[PDB]
């Protein structure tokens, strides 16, 4: 039920996750930024 | 996981006048030719691998 990062060659296939994947969410964020005609943006995060 | 290994470089434009672009190698190891073509397109000359 929570997002985790996955190793790119992890061969385990017996898991599903209902958290929305952050590639699509980041695409939504980038499209929202591109709608607002921004040029300079500051991304502030908390943990690495 | 490499962005963990280079996070201080990404935070470095907050203190300096450094401009950076960031690109990812494809899942195929032999598919680097579009990435090097994109290196040719933008005319960047300082690549950190």
């Amino acid at each position: 039920t929570r997002w985790k990062h996955q190793v790119s060659d992890n061969k385990d296939s017996f898991y599903v996750s209902l958290y929305p994947d952050f590639s699509s969410l980041s695409r939504a964020i980038l499209d929202l930024v591109q709608f607002f005609k921004w040029k300079t943006v500051t991304v502030v995060y908390d943990d690495s | 996981t490499g962005l963990i290994r280079l996070q201080e470089l990404i935070k470095a434009p907050s203190r300096y006048n450094l401009r950076l672009k960031i690109r990812q190698l494809p899942a195929d190891t032999k598919d680097a030719k579009p990435l090097l073509k994109e290196m040719k397109r933008g005319k960047e000359f300082h690549v950190i691998f």
